[PDB]
């Protein structure tokens, strides 16, 4: 089979109180 | 030392991880870091999120989808340290 590849990648950061 | 996790009304020490709702669907894996400002940091790299299902998916986990031309694909998720997943025909 035909393959395709993908990605998805969220990165942050934050403070918090 | 805490961090807080104010949309679920929670709260975890430095180092403690967990799992996070980012914009309305997608997941997070969120760890406490502290440094004097309740400071965490997130990423999806262990999960799938497709933007295409508005769904969210762990490391094996499969799920079917259409391409652009009529053929269903098979996905699989499989992290590779970035957030990546595979599909084939």
């Amino acid at each position: 089979g035909q393959v395709t590849t993908e990605s998805n990648l969220v990165e942050f950061d934050e403070e918090s109180t | 030392e805490k961090c807080f996790d104010h949309a679920a009304g929670t709260s975890y020490v430095v180092g403690e991880t967990w799992e996070k709702p980012y914009q309305g669907w997608m997941m997070v894996d969120c760890t406490c870091l502290g440094e004097g400002s309740g400071r965490i940091t997130c990423t999806s790299r262990n999960r799938c999120n497709d933007q295409d299902t508005r769904t969210s998916y762990r490391i094996g986990d499969t799920w079917s989808k259409k391409d652009n031309r009529g053929n269903l694909l098979q996905c699989i998720c499989t992290g590779n340290g970035r957030g990546e997943w595979k599909c084939e025909r």
